[PDB]
DNA sequence: GGGGGGGGGGGGGGGGGGGGGTTTTTGGGGGGGGGG
DNA sequence: CCCCCCCCCCACCCCCCCCCCCCCCCCCCCCCC
């Protein structure tokens, strides 16, 4: 058996596969119409098509499953197929990408085996140590002076292709066969965008006090910078290993194993327990016919964390802070942040630390971090060696990677002053700066700090001071929007109602689970939540007016003039444009102001 | 190592001509010589070292030969397409059209001059039985393409991660921020040798980051006679040229949200060496290009092009002294939004 | 008796083969400074 | 004044090179004019 004997028969049953599901030659003409448009008009549609792997299952059984087990057979005849309907189109090769029910390929980084090599998975993880894209040499293209004929010259490694086709050592061509000197032509010369990131196992996953594995993805052309750091990610593609192994007699090691990649078709950014929620018509009317009921913000802040009694402020303080007011830029580029920064400082056991679990669960884009736990470096980012290159380049830590998003940070006041010096650029210019290893740059930090803390004692002493119950500096205090100030004070009605509370939370079953079987009053679901701030968060940009800046400025002054200082004032006008997206009205009004001052006076007062 | 070969849509015999024909032929007559052999006659001079070619004078050259009937080729786009070649098919141009200087500059004291005066001198003894210079050598000045204005590759301002690989011998504006800047250092051009053991030099042109230095005379003068006489390196009788490494990064607004801020080498020579500082902000126009150091991994850089920067008294202060009230008024205008 | 030709040695050139090519975290000791 | 804390410093292609082989050149010897 040889595989060119068959690659015709392939051919013609792809091409018969995309003329059945006539959906994939819709996209073809899509994709190019788009392109051809764009061009003249004066961004550009990649020439990309994922097939449902299902229809080529119903189609043709054999062909899906050689396109799974054999992938290195059974691709580059459906991609010339492919190209073919395209070059059948009016008016490049194209590429393929696959999507649903891969079955046992379906895989993490740890069960990823030798077994599976060579053959098309899908590989779910968490993305860390992208490299830097650079462009990688496929064809150069030589006028040879005196001759006139323009020569060329393709170029292989085992990441360009999927079969181990014979290396080419990536040398430009310099001189005729005659010895006629050859001038290289950039511009009719190749290349294609190469990426190599590692996709990290979800450490919800890795077993019983086992760290998680990682593997190495490569991306090619327009797959390059569809994720950063810190996203996770299922990734599809063929494994595959590379490289002598030892093999070569230079190596005296006998035991080292093959180096192993993924070489990427597509990449999905998940968050299913997608990053981004799709919405139907259906979910943006009921997102406006919830909008419109008249106490929607404490349906919200009662629909978050429903599983934790009272901390009523707390949670509304915690919805408005999901959807943070509108950044402003002004005159020479002067800027006014919009995230709302929140510090609970209290008692031990008043759910600080599950309030935080549950934002970490609930944003669309959430770092945690622990006191301890945190380096100052490790917090805002650090220099590394990039191997690919061997160049010093900068790894994005919490606040970076957190842009616009959340940052969680449990055990705040655990953390040494020299991480704490490194927070205070975040707060106060949603940015930090580096200014070593010769690299000398600034990176964007714009994310809302929410914070857990004690008091210096073991509990809140309200015989004394908050500035000597707090151990945090008045220079870091300042910087958040509002500071909560809990306690677990007794008092048997309410000890009362908890109890009954957490106790009912205790009693929950999952659904089909048998009883005492071990795991593997209106209120919205928690992904309607999500979706309604994804909504929010998009699609208004309330504008503050008059009417709202009555009562800003009443309670503002009546709250200073009775703690309260300048930054007092933005922060109130913060949470009345949240509330206004919480209303998700196109204006700030006089309701809006209300509760806005209503809920800083019961974080400032304890009212 | 034989190897294939393709025909393409470009002729640069053809496009050599139709170089020549712009160079001699435009002038901006809307503004009421040929605008090129002016500032040609002005290098002649040796009063300007830098030739700044229009790619808006050659879309008007296009318009012009379009409205006359004749098709131009689009050598705007070519020469947006493949600009590193045609910066040497200018060159050659140039080489060949440039007039005699009408000023005198105490000629004598050129050492280039002298010394391929005095190779002429024993060529017309050779020849008389009793090129001259790799081209490189003889020209004095530096080429540069301006990009298109905006009314078209060249034109766009491309933040630093939206150059992609595709745009690899294309002439393009880049927009960012300069974070480090080198000091001027001397690259070569034309090497030059002595040759001690017949005193007639031979040269070395170098296209490349690294050159193997030449020892024995390859020289007829010595070559005929079989004589290996030795080569020796000379600084005063070699072209340098100016070069400086910049590196430029995306701006802040740029960034993708999570994302680092990416950057870029930039290589300047020539006159427009030290135009770059750290901690300005512009657009610099070049030919991105590739380097090899990995294997089919590329490094690469930005042959600069073009800059645009995005950032009398002793009587005008009388204005203020004569406007008056000059404490107060001043005293407030520190901070003047500040209560 | 000197010059040419033939034969042998010695040197040089060319070709072919081969080998080499820094910051960030953690722990420990010692020194310095602050609070009771 | 004493003790504890906390701060600091430290750990695969291309060039150079070397070896081998072949031819040519130069000297010496012998013969011929
Ligand atoms: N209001 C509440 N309703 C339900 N459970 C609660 C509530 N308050 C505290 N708990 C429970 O208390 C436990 C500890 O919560 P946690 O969030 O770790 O407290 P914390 O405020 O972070 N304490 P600490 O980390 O010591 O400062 C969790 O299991 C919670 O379920
Ligand atoms: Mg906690
Ligand atoms: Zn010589």
């Amino acid at each position: 058996f040889a595989p060119d004997a068959v690659f015709g028969d392939r051919v013609r049953r792809f091409q018969e596969f995309l003329d059945t599901f006539t959906s994939y030659r819709d996209s073809v003409r899509s994709i190019q119409v788009y392109n051809s448009n764009n061009a003249a008009n004066y961004n550009i549609l990649p020439h990309r098509i994922i097939i449902s792997l299902d229809d080529l299952r119903e189609f043709d059984r054999s062909f899906w499953s050689g396109i799974l087990v054999e992938p290195a057979y059974f691709i580059p005849p459906a991609e010339k197929a492919l190209t073919d309907l395209a070059d059948s189109m009016d008016d490049h090769p194209w590429k393929l990408s696959f999507k649903g029910s891969f079955g046992a390929h379906a895989l993490s980084p740890r069960t990823l085996t030798a077994q599976h090599l060579n053959k098309l998975v899908s590989v779910e993880g968490i993305v860390t140590k992208t490299s830097l894209v650079r462009p990688k040499l496929i064809r150069s293209v030589h006028y040879a002076a005196k001759t006139g004929r323009f020569h060329y010259r393709d170029y292989t490694d085992a990441t360009t292709t999927l079969t181990t086709r014979i290396p080419t050592p990536a040398i430009y061509p310099t001189e005729d066969t005659e010895g006629n000197k050859l001038t290289t032509e950039y511009g009719y010369s190749t290349f294609i965008d190469h990426q190599r990131i590692t996709v990290q196992e979800m450490p919800e996953m890795a077993p019983a006090g086992q760290l998680p594995r990682s593997i190495d993805v490569i991306l090619d052309d327009d797959l390059v910078d569809k994720t950063k750091p810190g996203d996770r990610v299922n990734v599809v593609g063929v494994f595959k290993s590379l490289g002598a192994g030892g093999m070569n007699q230079s190596n005296s090691n006998t035991l080292i194993g093959f180096k192993t990649l993924i070489l990427g078709n597509t990449v999905y950014p998940l968050h299913a327990r997608a990053a981004r929620q799709m919405l139907t018509d259906f979910d943006i009317r009921n997102i406006n016919k919830l909008s419109k009921k008249k106490d929607i913000f404490d349906i919200l802040s009662q629909s978050l964390a429903p599983s934790i009694y009272g901390h009523d402020h707390i949670k509304k303080a915690i919805l408005l802070m999901l959807m943070g007011g509108v950044e402003k830029n002004l005159e020479n580029g002067s800027h006014l942040r919009g995230d709302i920064n929140i510090l609970m400082v209290g008692d031990p056991s008043t759910a600080k630390s599950q309030l935080l679990r549950f934002v970490l669960n609930t944003a669309s884009l959430a770092i945690a971090t622990t006191g301890r736990g945190s380096s100052g470096v490790g917090l805002t980012a650090a220099v590394t060696t990039d191997r690919e290159t061997g160049e010093r380049r900068l790894e994005a830590g919490a606040m970076v990677l957190a842009d616009r998003g959340v940052v969680c940070i449990d055990e705040f006041d655990k953390m040494t002053d020299v991480d704490r010096v490194a927070i205070h650029e975040v707060m106060e210019q949603q940015t930090v700066t580096i200014a070593k290893a010769g690299i000398h740059t600034t990176l964007n930090a714009r994310c809302s700090v929410i914070a857990a803390a004690n008091p210096v004692f073991g509990q809140y002493d309200v015989n004394r001071d908050p500035h000597q119950n707090i151990a945090l500096p008045d220079s870091l205090l300042s910087r958040f929007d509002l500071l909560f100030v809990v306690t677990d004070d007794i008092n048997e009605i309410r000890d009362r109602s908890i109890s009954e509370h957490v106790l009912r939370t205790h009693r929950y079953l999952p659904p089909g689970y048998l009883e005492g079987e071990p795991v593997r009053p209106k209120l919205v679901t928690i992904p309607f939540l999500r979706k309604y701030v994804q909504y929010a968060k998009e699609r208004v940009i309330p504008q503050l007016t008059q009417e709202a800046i009555n009562v800003i400025v009443k309670n503002y002054t009546d709250l200073r003039n009775d703690p309260i200082t300048a930054r007092t004032l933005e922060t109130l006008i913060r949470l009345a444009t949240a509330h206004a997206k919480v209303r998700l009205s196109k204006t700030v009004n006089k309701v809006d102001a209300k509760v806005a001052a209503n809920l800083l006076r019961f974080a400032l007062l304890g009212e | 190592a034989a190897l294939p070969s393709i025909q393409l849509p470009v002729d640069y015999n053809n496009l050599f001509n139709e170089i020549t024909d712009f160079l001699v032929t435009f002038k901006q007559d809307t503004l009421s010589g040929p605008k090129y052999m002016a500032m040609l006659q002005k290098v002649a001079n040796r009063e300007l070292n830098s030739v700044i070619i229009d790619l808006d004078d050659i879309l008007q050259y296009q318009n012009e030969k379009f409205l006359q009937g004749t098709q131009a080729d689009d050598l705007v786009s070519a020469i947006q397409q493949n600009a590193n070649h045609f910066t040497e098919l200018f060159c050659r141009a140039i080489d060949n059209n440039m007039p005699l200087p009408t000023k005198e500059i105490d000629y004598k004291d050129d050492v280039l001059d002298v010394i391929l005066n005095q190779r002429r001198l024993r060529n017309e003894r050779m020849l008389s039985d009793r090129e001259l210079f790799p081209p490189n050598l003889t020209r004095r000045y530096f080429l540069y393409f301006k990009p298109l204005s905006q009314n078209a590759i060249s034109s766009k301002p491309l933040s630093v991660r939206q150059i992609k690989g595709d745009f690899l011998g294309q002439l393009i504006t880049v927009r960012g921020i300069i974070t480090r800047v080198s000091d001027v250092k001397p690259a070569v051009e034309v090497i030059a040798y002595t040759c001690d053991q017949c005193g007639y030099e031979v040269f070395q042109e170098v296209n490349s980051r690294t050159f193997t230095p030449l020892s024995e005379c390859t020289s007829e003068e010595c070559s005929q006679n079989q004589t290996k006489g030795q080569l020796f390196m000379s600084t005063r009788a070699s072209k340098f040229s100016a070069f400086q490494e910049c590196k430029i990064q995306e701006l802040s607004q740029q960034v993708p949200v999570g994302h680092i801020p990416r950057s870029l080498n930039i290589h300047v020579n020539g006159t427009l060496v030290r135009s770059l500082s750290p901690g300005d902000i512009v657009d610099v126009t070049g030919i991105f290009l590739p380097a090899p150091y990995a294997g089919l991994l590329t490094e690469t850089y930005l042959e600069a092009q073009f800059v645009r920067q995005h950032k009398d008294v002793e009587e005008r202060v009388m204005e203020l002294i004569t406007s008056g009230d000059v404490y107060n008024r001043l005293a407030k205008s520190i901070a003047p939004e500040i209560y």
